[PDB]
């Protein structure tokens, strides 16, 4: 399957369909090959771990942060996450943000929507068998069996294990089968060093937590479809396989989060805004070593005392610890026969994992491997560069890793998985455009 | 390296991946077959492969 | 060319470059600048210039990477440096 | 010679000398020095001591 063939077939597929403006594409570039992306953004992404309540709880700080980050290099941020940018679009649309960033987000999201529409178009509706929709029987991005690399609420798993019903499913979560998915974990039950197979589903905005209440998905069916298409298209579309996914360590992360140096402002006086005032949180007289304020000041971002106080409400809900999820399935009825039942497929994914843009190893501000440990599970997301963050990093491992993507067997062998090496080669070595590459990859996924 | 699938060992994935890392140091006795995808059609269809 | 020395000049190096592109001469300071002096404290155009230069360098490194095959080393020496001097540790910068 | 004081480390006198950077340091520095710099100078720059 020549690369030129893939590009041309994508070009045909993207004949009359939408494309991004040069502004958006150059912005997303400037973002991704910027190694100087401040890590505190990853920190807040991890701590909120895609909870809609968490997002709704931090309006002011988030808007001021994205503002100051953009009106300093015209670079957009937060791009990797699936469950924040659309949260911005849903909520941060009154007009408070600069029109350029929100327009970029709108353009990219409706482009993703048009990709979904394209997948709808080139299939025929009305052809179901054994309870499977034609959409799922044609493409893999629409089959709820296949999952995204990163999952933060078990709703996708709920869709998966309600969907197949004929494919024999098997889920391994640190050995023993099955999950429990206890939601809305507090301070009194943090247990960062917890070994059980429970899952953190989050706090639904409109509902009652309870204890015997059965788990409820936080979103609809096609939310997962958008997640899968976004992850498997746009990120490979721009990173060109440079990015990587990995886990975090809340046991050391959370303790660093309490350092708040907000001053007890005198009552009924206007809050300082410019950083030059010692009363301002960003000012040096309120700058103390080993604190969140210096973490921000490294990124040179102006923030207000109330926004920093908002973290005290933020710590209402905790995130327990990253884990590995292995899902196995049989081929669907489209390829179901007497000899392929045992002939199954497996896939590994990260729960509460996170993806960073470009590996960096040359900063004195933060030591190596302080918060994150590089755990990629994808031929697509191979990150031989990121492996330098791993403890006990040697030379032989690095030199041999350039020519093989290291994926642990408990996370999925390449041959038995969906994404194989050749498509990774294609996405990493096709240098034609970006919209064309998006369409080519999308067309591949049949 | 490309056919074997293991199970979770009830850990924080820190020790797991690290141990897998040194294990992968000597697990490779030769060049894996699925690495030379950069080859074009010709030498691929050549009888040597 | 020592980062301990570099990380103590933030202020003065900021004002000098802001008043003045410069300091493009040797490797042992430009990428340090983009590593630490790289959050927009300076006028953004210079940051773009430095970023473009460094990404160009690593892109050329990618070029030298993909134009050789991997996994053939001898005498305990890596495959890729068997392609070019610029990739071989035996060679030294001037 | 002078190695320059390491940032994250311990001073010592008998403590063995340690590199300040990884292997990509050398290749990136070499590429930067021998390619873009001459292409920008065309042999107009010069190297001298202090």
């Amino acid at each position: 399957c020549p690369i030129s063939f893939r590009d041309c077939r994508g070009t045909q597929l993207g004949l009359g369909r939408h494309t991004m403006t040069p502004a958006t594409i150059k912005a997303v570039k400037d973002t991704f090959e910027d190694r100087a992306y401040p890590t505190i953004f990853y920190m807040l992404e991890a701590v909120i771990h895609g909870n809609e309540r968490n997002f709704c709880a931090l309006l002011r700080l988030l808007t001021q942060c994205i503002r100051g980050y953009w009106e300093q290099s015209h670079r957009v941020a937060f791009v990797n996450n699936f469950h924040m940018l659309m949260y911005i679009t849903t909520y941060l649309g009154n007009g408070e943000l600069p029109e350029v960033c929100i327009n970029i987000y709108r353009d990219l999201l409706q482009h993703v929507r048009a990709l979904r529409q394209t997948i709808t178009d080139f299939t025929i509706q009305g052809e179901g068998h054994n309870g499977e929709t034609s959409e799922a029987l044609n493409n893999i991005l629409t089959d709820d069996t296949f999952i995204a690399p990163i999952l933060w609420d078990c709703d996708a798993l709920i869709y998966r294990d309600e969907a197949a019903r004929d494919r024999l499913p098997a889920i391994r979560v640190s050995g023993r089968n099955g999950y429990q998915a206890l939601h809305f974990v507090d301070m009194a039950g943090h247990n960062f060093q917890r070994r059980d197979n429970v899952l953190i589903h989050g706090r639904p905005v409109r509902g009652d937590t309870g204890q015997a209440i059965p788990i409820t998905p936080h979103h609809d069916r096609e939310w997962g479809i958008l997640s899968k298409i976004y992850y498997y298209i746009v990120i490979p579309a721009f990173s060109r396989g440079s990015c990587c996914t990995m886990g975090v360590r809340y046991d050391r992360l959370y303790p660093a989060l309490q350092a708040v140096i907000v001053p007890e402002i005198p009552a009924d006086e206007e809050a300082p805004t410019t950083p030059e005032d010692p009363r301002h949180p960003l000012h040096a007289h309120q700058l103390v070593p080993n604190s969140l304020n210096v973490y921000f000041h490294n990124a040179h971002l102006t923030v207000d005392g109330d926004a920093l106080l908002t973290l005290q409400e933020l710590m209402g809900d905790m995130a327990e610890r990253t884990t590995a999820i292995l899902v196995s399935s049989a081929p669907d009825a489209g390829a179901a026969t007497a000899t392929t039942r045992n002939m199954r497929i497996y896939d590994g994914a990260l729960y509460h994992g996170l993806i960073m843009m470009a590996y960096q190893a040359y900063d004195e501000t933060i030591a190596t491997g302080t918060f994150f440990y590089p755990v990629p599970v994808n031929p697509l997301f191979a990150c031989p560069e990121h492996l330098a963050s791993l403890r006990g990093m040697t030379n032989a491992r690095r030199v041999l890793a350039k020519m093989v993507p290291p994926i642990p067997p408990f996370l999925g062998a390449n041959h038995h998985a969906t994404i194989r090496q050749p498509v990774a080669y294609h996405v990493t070595h096709s240098k034609s455009d970006f919209n064309t590459l998006t369409y080519s990859l999308l067309g591949g996924y049949f | 390296f490309g056919v074997y699938v293991a199970e979770g060992t009830e850990d924080t994935l820190d020790v797991q991946m690290g141990r897998f890392m040194e294990t992968w140091a000597d697990m490779m006795p030769h060049h894996p077959h699925w690495v030379n995808e950069h080859l074009t059609i010709l030498q691929f269809i050549a009888p040597s492969n």
